[PDB]
């Protein structure tokens, strides 16, 4: 009954054992273990570079 | 072999099976692979890889010696082993060319027991008694149609004036010389028959959705038998013994 307004609420989360995966496919699904998009590196001497 | 071989070597041979000779079904299998297995295909084309064929020519000659009974099965172990270092060793011309000497008396051995036998008479047989070892020979609800099908098939086998019985890599086929659709996957045809061994024509709310399940491939085969079994055969009232005596009675009366 004496609860004190103005209450604002913040969310967070745990994640603990665990790597944050990012898929190198289409979509970002398992077709296969040689996946679709890491096939498409061959043609003309395929060197690409990333940041 | 002993073996030493290994089988289904489509990575090399399906690029000089479409461009030479012209296959069809090569190029059919060729557009359905993704891209890895389409360019391990291209470069076989360009230059083929070379195998050296030393350990394959040794054990081809122990495996003689143990068909003589020369030795027992169990020294073909290490005395490999120390044939393959003697080899690895002494590499010379005069050696090469005394494996090639060894291994041509072992083919002109075996084909003079082909033609002093006269066993390409059984030519037929032999791809046939293949044929019939990996299967599983119980099958569910059936056995008696099962067994008797083998019977009437060998009967085939030897009865018929001209079936030729070849095979290709994975499954046998069967070319007799009624022109068109000469050929018979045996194969194949035994997976469609699997389930209608012990079918018994009782549960049809419509007639077919059994006999439309046939294949035009185990039609073809229901057809070409038809004529050499009898009703001292397949156990009667069930499914398929009343195919054998539909389809004998359209080849025994259009004649």
């Amino acid at each position: 009954r004496n609860a004190v307004p103005n209450q604002v609420t913040e969310r967070k989360f745990l994640v603990d054992r665990y790597l944050w995966q990012i898929p190198f496919s289409s979509n970002f699904l398992n077709m296969g273990t040689l996946t679709d998009l890491g096939q498409n590196v061959m043609y003309a001497n395929s060197s690409h570079s990333l940041n | 072999d002993p073996g030493l071989k290994p089988s289904s070597l489509w990575t090399h041979k399906i690029i000089d099976s479409i461009i030479a000779n012209r296959s069809l079904s090569a190029v059919q299998n060729f557009r359905k692979q993704p891209l890895a297995n389409k360019l391990t295909a291209l470069e076989d084309a360009i230059v083929q890889p070379r195998k050296d064929t030393t350990p394959e020519t040794v054990a081809a000659i122990l495996q003689e010696l143990v068909a003589m009974g020369a030795l027992q099965p169990n020294e073909v172990g290490p005395m490999f082993s120390d044939l393959m270092i003697r080899v690895h060793k002494y590499n010379s011309t005069n050696v090469q060319n005394n494996l090639s000497v060894l291994l041509g008396d072992i083919r002109a051995a075996q084909s003079e027991a082909i033609r002093s036998t006269n066993v390409g008479e059984l030519s037929n047989q032999v791809v046939l008694n293949d044929f019939l070892s990996r299967e599983p020979a119980v099958v569910p609800q059936g056995q008696h149609n099962y067994e008797a099908f083998k019977q009437t098939l060998r009967l085939m086998v030897n009865e018929a004036p001209n079936v030729t019985l070849f095979k290709s890599g994975p499954d046998t086929l069967m070319q007799v010389n009624i022109r068109g659709v000469n050929t018979v996957n045996l194969n194949s045809a035994f997976k469609n028959l699997k389930n209608f061994w012990g079918v018994q024509l009782d549960t049809e709310i419509v007639p077919g959705s059994i006999s439309s399940k046939l294949s035009s491939n185990t039609r073809v085969l229901l057809l070409f038998l038809a004529p050499f079994t009898n009703d001292s055969t397949f156990t009667p009232d069930t499914f398929i013994s009343q195919i054998m005596r539909l389809y004998r009675e359209t080849v025994a009366a259009s004649i």
